[PDB]
């Protein structure tokens, strides 16, 4: 039972881990698509003031 | 090799820069200034 | 195509192993962090309550630091209030 | 798409007795032999091409062999209530018995039948034009099944070869008995129809007794039932041919998806839900519970733990009212569920189908009509485990050099024995290799 | 959102269990005759249609005569319920069709014209049961079964 | 008998917690691959900006 | 005038073709009895490409059902819209494949394959412009894989000038139907990657999460199932078989979307799909459909697009619209997401416009997408062949025909040449 | 003839992937480094304030 | 051209916005049904501020119902104008907040915001220009409190310059529905001190008071209070719909009103609220709305601005009156109550006219204040804090959730220094 236990516990510790993972993964990809935008806005920018 | 005990004493640096006596002093402040 | 699978896959494993020991140590090193923000918040709150007497002298009216009389200073404020 | 059926011994005969009762009463097809002429159920015509052929104006006979040297059984059937039924051609019956002797079965009075035997099933097979394969009933325990057994089996063998060969047989339990020398004729037997019999389907009746007693709630049942729910599980296993569905099988997917070596083919059955007209209506019935309970260790058909082995390939008939969503969610929870292993050789073990007739309940029988089942059909090292469970009986008397006169008296002699034993333990050294 | 935490399919939807129950077994069976000698080749042709009272569902079944031109084919149309209607259909979801849109038993008159899917088949016989049927449920004179 | 069942229950579920949680080892270490791939092209798109 | 000859092989194949042409005749305008009861002459102009007209408008379609079960011909003939093939088509075997790839391709295909060819022949020299060959197929089967393999094989033989769409269902672990799909998807993808022109890989479990998120559905069964492969089967040939603004047929969808002659395995997907609760409060333009086809949650393979790179790909829409929004919705999403396309193809996406939505709808788009991330599930699938020859598991039903071993090794190789050529471009 | 350039694309192909896979192990570990070392400044700062406000009476860095 | 996307947070949140969206829909002329049936033409040119077409007269609001529990959503299904919300925006948990901030604001916020927060952000990105958001909710619940603050904290992050509107209804000792009300309103407003650009602030008490006094009510249900709490927040917007001689939207009114970028809690107030007995017996001048407009029983918060001073006040009024009548008035309000008014800031009252007034009414005021005397509420559930707080009551289910000890002193450091900063520029 000890073992079991302990087992247990180390599984759902390892799921959170993972789901907090994942919702970096999320808003990394969300900073990706703002980033990229802005890339665009300041290339026209550029351009235009040059 | 040589890459990986590099890799080995960089994190033993960075990761033992602090001295166990500083945490443990910080926690016994911590306490002390919570009283 | 056997030395290249070989090449892949220890270039793969090392990324894994240096990824999770750089994990490992950022978490250590984040754990460390924690505790020293809520020392200097909680340090900051007191703050409010002292008057500007000890706000202005907290201590009193050459060789290196010893871990047990470590904390006298803040004993002696701790005694002043009491 | 037709398969024929022959039913050898006590066991295989009154097995049979109860298939086609449950077919006739599948196919609306009265028990003296045409369909009646208003009550029409009959889902689709041809539908029952695959037992039934029609003769004539009106007349439906079976693609199914009875023979037993013991004459008693199938006169018993002759005089029963199913007497136009059957062609009386097709039932074969000897003037005595085998008597628990494979020597006897097999040597004596094996000769005088078997040409007979084959020479009917060669007129039979004839008459069929698309003929799948060979569906045989026997038990190994006894004398007629094990000699008459084994030694069709291999006469049909090397005439035919390709066709494949469905073999339900029903052997002894740990514990539950009725004879003495069933060690003898089961080693004997199996010797040959393991190289013979191209997937050997598991039976026992302790088990089979069990489960009666636990879902059924009938604490003192008979052979009449155990019969009843064993073709209920043909009739489930033939329903991808008989009826139309889905997403459906035939006699080939089995020796395809299920037989990944030329000598490891056993195979563990299990049928959902066995449920009583009591607890039918309150009890909630659909395919993630239905799915559950067909893998519980109480809810196989033969006594043994699947918990110590590790499942090679499983296949899972649906019938009634069941969608692929259902069936693929409750396989993606058993697959994740951990208190049952798969062994590395098959990462993808699963062969699922669906039919949409639903399942049917004989009048007066002990089953309540529900809305769908399902059946599964499983490989595992159990039925290993089972092989050196009898062997080491098998051995232990034989030490002894008990009972081997009157096999001596027919004519054989100890060297079959010898090379029995020695076959059957290369198995369990086999399966016990494979389970690494 | 039931079924996204998990619940019966068939429970969803619900009042199913009852008709089955009650009529497990019941077919109406009927002999129509399709007449399109009108179109270029063939010839009016006879058919049976089986309506299962346990789903109120219709499969139209063609019986073969020997020696005709015809590739033997079992079933002619698959077990559903008959749509009676046309309907405005979606290139992504197929339609679902309810009772009160599809045909009920009531609907067969013996003398009529059924437009299944276009074809105008004329139902000219039913079976001895089904007749029985008719006349305990829906309170038909023995001159309409005729 | 009773102690003998509940025993091999129990190390059968011990093995079955074992391989979930080296299943979740695996899951860990490939989200935290994914997580510095995706940071790399953070990086790569600030230094565009 | 350019036609396109359509195969059924197998049951998945046979299933999905009924339903494509069912979705296919409705558009042209046909009840099932086989006669022309459409309102507009739109529908009549090009109804040559897929129907042939042969005495009373008793229009027929140019299919060829090839299998081995009359049991699938029972349902093709049961299911509506099903009596209107040719019983002359109707060319099936009598034995059954039985789940192998060699019994499919080697034993019953050796005897069944002379009569399918002289049929394809027939019709082919029955029109008049071959413009392509379609053949719908799964890859896990033995009559669907093997025989329908064979089939390529010999009609790439019998004509090599000619484009080839092969809409194929790959399997997954997760919803798995069957024991040897490893061996037969492994065998089936070893030659497609020669002999097809270019393949629209699908599969089981896209089309199962779509229909639960995007369409709503409670019990999805087949019938559900089918119907969205069908609608983008019929959407690819809507340039063909309509008029538009920018017209493409299938050699120009391949040239802007085949940089390398062995990468044409393209991913697909459908706009709009929405659930039949909501379509009131749902607006309908071209922005919203370019934000509902460019999710990875509208694609039909289990293959994550943002794990891999898109090469190229291509949009093709119809209703009446602008040229200039769609133009600025495909700068719009090649600009603001660039790190998931490739830097040494400028203009990844290629856009065009047909005037005719299909029934029931006002505008609709389909995608295809030729993307890295396929590699993924051929990585998956040489796994599980990797783990089953480990020592050679059912292997034997295999070689009991004529089946060896340096061909199993080929392919593996095969397969690993492709997902290291992705990932080289990765 | 096929296999032939097989090969030597294996080649091609195998020149490349050393060239990637080397250049992203390298870019990854001096991103991490650096953020740890400006976390481990970060921790450097924190303990000079806790000394010298509450009980340092002295502070002394480290080499590096 | 500028919008304000909504957001409901809590039961009470969902029933005050399920009112104030009909309120609204009514004052637009919409039938429930969401087809267009008004009258004056005035209505439909700035409805893209709340509303989007969908199909042919069919408009839907731009608002996001969240809670935890599916009574709230049957409820506000079931009552009218309920048929007009997009079933997509209906984000929705499953096993309820509990009254339990650390449940709203760790445990089930971790894994529902990610869900709630693309749904706003797909609304936000459907309109051009972003005005602001308004988030209706409680300060006593669990949902209420600690999943608003977490929403309202992830929006401020991700659009850092747009206008933050939120309708907080705070606890009172003598209406208390819960026990640790001030353990959740404590925590609540430690965000909001921060996050939030403007709180009205609320509370049942004065909403019962208005209720029995001047309205006259016998029993007055939730009903309607969530109605007149409706009129002041839909009077509130009326210069984005409706044009008027004098305007000024949510940054004007902001600016003017908030001195410090800390002091953000105003009180809010609408006149005329008159018996129905009595309303044919009063005159309608500003004049007489000025008295019902200062009075100290008209605020919508049970905080007397007579214990403290105003520091801005700002009038919107509603129909057709005069400027310079307007403006004489607010000088002789501001004249006699010379020391209810701040010293250091000369003409301490801001007014704008809108010219059109809620339907069936020809003249209309709202009131929003930011005294000083707001702070007697915060010390009345600071004392309640501490008290409940000594002992450590209740403490073990936030404690073993996952904040620890020192966040409420933190809590409660910030209310201290918020009050000492009312009471050091009163
Ligand atoms: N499940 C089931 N088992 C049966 C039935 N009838 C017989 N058996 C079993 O079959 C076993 C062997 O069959 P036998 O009783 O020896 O009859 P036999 O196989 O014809 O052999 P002979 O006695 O030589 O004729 C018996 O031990 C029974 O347990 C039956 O109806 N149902
Ligand atoms: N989408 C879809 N897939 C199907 C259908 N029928 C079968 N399949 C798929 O086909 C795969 C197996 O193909 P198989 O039946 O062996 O093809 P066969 O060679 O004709 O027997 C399974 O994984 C099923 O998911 C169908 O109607 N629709
Ligand atoms: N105005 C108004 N206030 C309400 C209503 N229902 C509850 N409240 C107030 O909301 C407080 C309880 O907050 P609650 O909605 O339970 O928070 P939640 O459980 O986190 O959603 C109580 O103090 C009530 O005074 C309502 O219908 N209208
Ligand atoms: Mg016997």
């Amino acid at each position: 039972f000890q073992k079991k236990r302990r087992l247990e516990q180390q599984l759902e510790g390892q799921g959170k881990a993972i789901k907090g993972l994942t919702s970096a993964m999320g808003r990394l990809h969300v900073d990706l698509t703002r980033v990229n935008g802005l890339i665009a806005a300041n290339s026209a920018a550029r351009q235009a003031l040059a | 090799r040589r890459a990986a005990e590099r890799e080995q004493e960089f994190w033993s640096r960075m990761t033992h820069v602090i001295s166990d006596k500083h945490t443990r002093v910080w926690g016994a402040l911590e306490k002390q200034l919570e009283k | 195509k056997s030395s290249m699978d070989a090449f892949r896959a220890g270039q793969a494993e090392r990324l894994k192993q240096l990824s999770l020991a750089s994990s490992g140590a950022m978490e250590t090193l984040r754990g460390k962090l924690a505790v020293a923000e809520n020392v200097l918040k909680l340090a900051e709150l007191a703050r409010k309550y002292e008057t500007e007497q000890e706000k202005v002298l907290p201590f009193w009216n050459g060789s290196e630091v010893d871990e047990w009389d470590y904390l006298n200073c803040f004993f002696r404020r701790y005694n002043k209030a009491l | 798409r037709e398969v024929i059926s022959i039913h050898i011994g006590q066991a295989g005969i009154q097995v049979g007795n109860a298939c086609w009762e449950l077919y006739c009463l599948e196919h609306g097809i009265q028990p003296d032999g045409q369909m009646p002429s208003d009550k029409t159920i009959g889902g689709g015509d041809d539908a029952f091409n695959t037992f039934f052929s029609e003769t004539g104006a009106g007349k439906h006979v079976p693609r199914c062999i009875f023979l037993d040297l013991e004459p008693t059984v199938v006169d018993e059937v002759r005089t029963g209530t199913y007497r136009q039924l059957f062609h009386p051609e097709q039932l074969i019956s000897g003037k005595e018995d085998a008597a628990n002797n494979f020597a006897r079965g097999h040597y004596t009075i094996g000769k005088e039948i078997v040409d007979l035997a084959l020479d009917r099933i060669r007129k039979l097979a004839d008459n069929c034009t698309g003929l799948q394969g060979f569906l045989v009933f026997n038990a190994v325990g006894g004398g007629t099944g094990s000699g008459l057994g084994s030694l069709l089996l291999e006469r049909l063998s090397v005439d035919y070869g390709k066709k494949s060969k469905l073999g339900f047989t029903v052997y002894p339990s740990p514990q539950v008995s009725t004879a003495v020398v069933e060690p003898y004729n089961s080693v004997l037997s199996t010797h040959s129809l393991l190289e013979h019999t191209d997937v050997a389907v598991m039976l026992d009746n302790e088990a089979i007794y069990d489960i009666c007693r636990r879902s059924l709630d009938i604490e003192r049942p008979t052979y009449t039932n155990l019969n009843r729910l064993i073709a209920q599980v043909i009739s489930s296993l033939t329903a991808s041919l008989r009826f139309d569905g889905a997403l459906n099988v035939d006699i080939t997917e089995f020796q395809t998806n299920l037989v990944p070596y030329p000598r490891i083919h056993f195979m563990l059955s299990s049928y959902a839900p066995i449920i009583s007209a009591e607890k039918a209506y309150h009890e909630q019935l659909s395919v993630a519970e239905i799915t559950n309970a067909a893998f519980e260790p109480a809810s196989m058909m033969v006594k043994c733990d699947p918990r110590h082995g590790k499942y090679m390939a499983c296949c899972l008939m649906y019938r009634g009212d069941v969608v692929p969503k259902d069936v693929n969610a409750s396989v993606a929870t058993i697959k994740t569920k951990r208190t049952i292993q798969f062994v590395d050789w098959c990462p993808t073990g699963f062969k699922c189908g669906i039919n949409y007739q639903p399942p049917t309940v004989v009048p007066g029988g002990d089953l309540a009509k529900v809305q769908r089942a399902v059946c599964m059909i499983s490989n595992s090292t159990a039925i290993g485990e089972i092989f050196s469970r009898l062997d080491h009986k098998f051995d232990l008397m034989y030490a002894k050099r008990a009972f081997v006169h009157w096999y001596v008296g027919e004519g054989m002699e100890e060297g079959e024995f010898s090379e029995a034993r020695e076959d059957l333990a290369a198995l369990e050294k086999d399966f016990e290799e494979v389970g690494a | 959102v039931e079924a996204r935490l998990g619940k019966p399919s068939h429970l969803l939807d619900g009042d199913r269990l009852r008709q089955f129950l009650e009529n497990n077994k019941k077919v109406l069976r009927f002999w129509c005759v399709w007449d399109e000698r009108t179109t270029m080749y063939g010839d009016r042709r006879p058919y049976v249609l089986h309506y299962y009272l346990e789903d109120d569902s219709v499969e139209v079944l063609e019986i073969n005569e020997n020696n005709s031109g015809r590739d033997p084919f079992p079933v002619f149309l698959k077990r559903g319920p008959l749509p009676k209607v046309a309907v405005k259909t979606n290139t992504t979801l197929n339609p679902k069709f309810r009772k009160d849109q599809c045909y009920n038993a009531g609907d067969f008159r013996l003398g009529l014209f059924i437009n299944v899917l276009g074809r105008d088949f004329y139902l000219h016989d039913a079976d001895t049961f089904t007749k029985q049927w008719y006349k305990d449920n829906l309170g038909y004179t023995d001159e309409e079964m005729s | 008998a009773k102690l003998d069942e509940t025993i091999s229950t129990l190390k059968l579920e011990n093995d079955m917690v074992s391989r979930q949680v080296k299943g979740s080892v695996e899951a860990r270490e490939k989200a935290l691959v994914d997580h510095d791939v995706l940071a790399l092209e953070v990086k790569r798109l600030r230094d565009i900006l | 005038m350019r036609e396109i000859v359509h195969i059924q092989g197998g049951q998945c194949g046979n299933q999905i073709g009924a339903k494509f042409w069912e979705v296919v005749s409705d558009e042209h305008g046909i009840d099932p009895t086989g006669t022309y009861h459409g309102d507009s002459d739109l529908q009549l102009e090009r109804i040559n490409v897929y129907f042939n007209e042969a005495t009373g408008g008793r229009y027929v379609p140019r299919a060829i059902l090839m299998d081995l079960e009359p049991g699938t011909m029972d349902s093709v003939r049961s299911g509506p819209y099903g009596q209107i093939f040719r019983p002359d088509n109707f060319v099936f075997g009598q034995t059954g494949a039985g789940n192998n790839w060699a019994k499919g391709h080697y034993t019953e295909g050796a005897e069944l394959i002379d009569s399918v060819l002289d049929v394809v022949r027939k019709e082919a020299e029955s029109c008049d412009c071959l413009q392509g060959f379609q053949v719908c197929h799964s890859l896990g089967g033995g009559t669907g894989s093997g025989m329908g393999t064979l089939l390529i094989s010999k009609i790439r033989e019998e004509y090599p000038d000619r484009m080839m769409l092969t809409f194929s269902v790959v399997p997954s672990p997760k919803v798995s139907d069957t024991v040897v799909e490893p061996y037969n998807a492994t065998l089936s993808v070893h030659q497609l990657v020669e002999n097809a022109d270019e393949c629209m890989v699908l599969d089981n479990e896209a089309l199962y999460d779509i229909c639960f998120r995007t369409l709503k559905l409670t019990t999805p069964t087949f019938g559900d199932l089918n119907h969205l492969i069908s609608a983008v089967m019929s959407g690819i040939t809507c340039c063909l078989r309509f008029p538009g603004q920018l017209n493409a047929d299938l050699r120009k969808l391949a040239v802007n979307l085949i940089p390398f002659p062995r990468l044409h395995f393209f991913m697909v997907g459908f706009t709009p799909l929405t659930s039949r609760g909501s379509q009131q409060y749902r607006a309908l333009t071209v922005p919203e459909l370019t934000q509902q086809m460019w999710d990875a949650k509208n694609m039909m393979c289990a293959a994550d697009p943002r794990h891999g790179r898109y090469l190229t790909a291509s949009a093709l829409f119809r209703g009446r619209m602008s040229t200039k929004e769609v133009d600025e919705q495909m700068l719009n999403v090649q600009n603001k997401n660039s790190s998931y396309f490739v830097e040494w193809i400028p203009n990844n996406v290629k856009s065009s416009v047909c005037d005719i939505p299909p029934k029931g709808l006002k505008m609709s788009a389909t995608f295809i997408g030729n993307s890295t991330a396929i590699q993924e599930m051929f990585k998956r699938v040489s796994e599980q062949f990797t783990a089953m020859f480990r020592r050679k598991a059912f292997l034997h039903w295999y070689t009991g025909e004529g089946m060896d071993e340096m061909e199993f090794t080929e392919a593996e190789s095969n397969m690993n040449d492709l997902v290291s050529e992705y990932q080289q471009y990765q | 003839k096929r296999i032939t350039e097989q090969f030597k694309d294996l080649q091609s192909k195998f020149r490349h992937f050393e060239l990637v896979d080397t250049k992203k192990y390298k870019e990854v570990w001096g991103m991490k480094e650096a953020d740890v070392a400006a976390l481990v400044r970060q921790l450097l700062q924190a303990d000079k304030v806790l000394h010298e406000q509450q009980l340092g009476w002295d502070w002394r860095p480290p080499d590096d």
